């Protein structure tokens, strides 16, 4: 993968994953979800674990309509 | 000291630095990993040498992406054919957009690459003089961004019934 790469999958999960650190009652859980975030974008970057990977990217968007 | 030079050259050596940062993480994935995962215990819940190291970049893998990009936005920068200035927050402004990298993971930059540096036991600091370099910068920049300002408070909480104001010096507004 490119930087380029990277850049635009991180920008398509954060489109998803868009919650800032005001939107957590608490730093902990804030930067679990950013470690989260890291996560699913290495996946889809690696091509890694990639059904299990959207799978939760389509769950958590649908609990976060 | 507050100042840093970057040049186009320096940044050539610091992508070359992240190239064996990374080369070095890949072997030690498939050789050894408990020493990332205690260096990620060491970040997440115990000795550090305030506010906890950023979820963004807490392992050594994502850290080092987070770099890449910060490198990729530096250097997209300094295709000027011009002198540019711009005050701290327009810099950081352009890097959230361009590349996601947010103000607060870049004040702990310092920080998290002595952390990686001493984990892969570096042995040899010197070759690794450019990329801490971007990393002060990045530590810098965010850190200082809106420069300093002086708060007077008419007395202290802690002692209501006396006058003892206090002034503040300090970063942030
Ligand atoms: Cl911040």
């Amino acid at each position: 993968p490119t930087v380029d790469k990277e850049v635009e999958i991180r920008k398509k999960v954060l489109k998803i994953y868009n919650k800032r650190e005001e939107d957590f009652p608490s730093l902990r859980e804030y930067n679990d979800f950013l470690e989260e975030v890291e996560e699913i974008v290495f996946n889809l970057t690696n091509n890694v674990d990639l059904d299990n990977t959207k799978k939760k990217m389509e769950i958590y968007q649908k609990e976060n309509k | 000291s507050m100042s840093v030079n970057l040049t186009r050259r320096t940044l050539d050596r610091c992508q070359g630095n992240l190239e064996t940062l990374q080369k070095t993480v890949l072997r030690i994935k498939e050789t050894d990993e408990q020493r990332l995962r205690d260096e990620y215990r060491r970040l997440v819940e115990g000795l550090r040498e305030q506010e906890a190291v950023p979820g963004s970049i807490r392992t050594a893998e994502h850290f080092l992406g987070f770099l890449r990009r910060l490198l990729e936005y530096v250097k997209w920068r300094l295709r000027v054919q011009h002198v540019v200035q711009e005050s701290p927050p327009a810099f950081l402004s352009g890097l959230a957009q361009r590349v996601c990298i947010q103000r607060k993971p870049l004040r702990f930059c310092a920080e998290r690459l002595r952390s990686l540096l001493h984990t892969l036991e570096i042995t040899d600091l010197a070759d690794f003089s450019p990329l801490t370099l971007l990393a002060n910068f990045a530590t810098l920049v965010s850190t200082y961004a809106k420069g300093f300002t002086i708060i007077i408070e008419p007395f202290d909480d802690r002692t209501p019934t006396i006058a003892n104001p206090i002034l503040h010096f300090s970063c942030m507004d």
